[PDB]
């Protein structure tokens, strides 16, 4: 099959006209199939994420969200890890990354946020950081 | 086997 990169870098390429559901739907599929999966896809995305190029970093939070609805308990736990969050966290930030982001980068991370904390509530430290943002007054 | 929150 096609590596995680390979799939990745194909599913949020910022020449993309439109959104690549074939790249997109396989990386899902790819880190669900491989031992190692969720601890490499969750690091490739985290850096997708932050880039400073828009639609890349749009692109890569839609794969980050199609694979949460679809995967895991291996990728939710990946994703639950304060090792990923952190990388969200320093996007939505003025102390971090924030000052650079687009507000839509930002509150699309504030909305995927929120909808884990409800949808998976076992991943505590999800709402962990979530509840650290509200109390920041970032959230939002 | 995890960071510490980012504050």
């Amino acid at each position: 099959p096609e590596t995680l990169e390979a799939r990745i870098n194909r599913a949020t390429n910022p020449l993309n006209k439109e959104l690549d559901w074939a790249s997109i739907n396989g990386f899902c599929e790819q880190l669900n199939e491989d031992f190692e999966g969720p601890p490499l896809a969750t690091r490739l995305l985290a850096h997708k994420i932050q880039s400073p190029q828009e639609w890349e970093a749009i692109q890569a939070l839609t794969v980050l969200e199609t694979c949460m609805k679809s995967c895991g308990k291996r990728f939710h736990d990946e994703v639950g890890k304060f090792r990923f969050l952190n990388e969200l966290i320093k996007v939505v930030s003025p102390k971090y990354l924030g000052s650079r982001t687009s507000e839509k980068v930002k509150n699309k991370i504030l909305e995927l946020l929120y909808s884990w904390t409800v949808g998976l509530p076992e991943e505590v430290k999800i709402a962990e950081a979530y509840q650290m943002l509200k109390k920041q007054g970032i959230v939002k | 086997s995890d960071e510490d929150l980012l504050e």
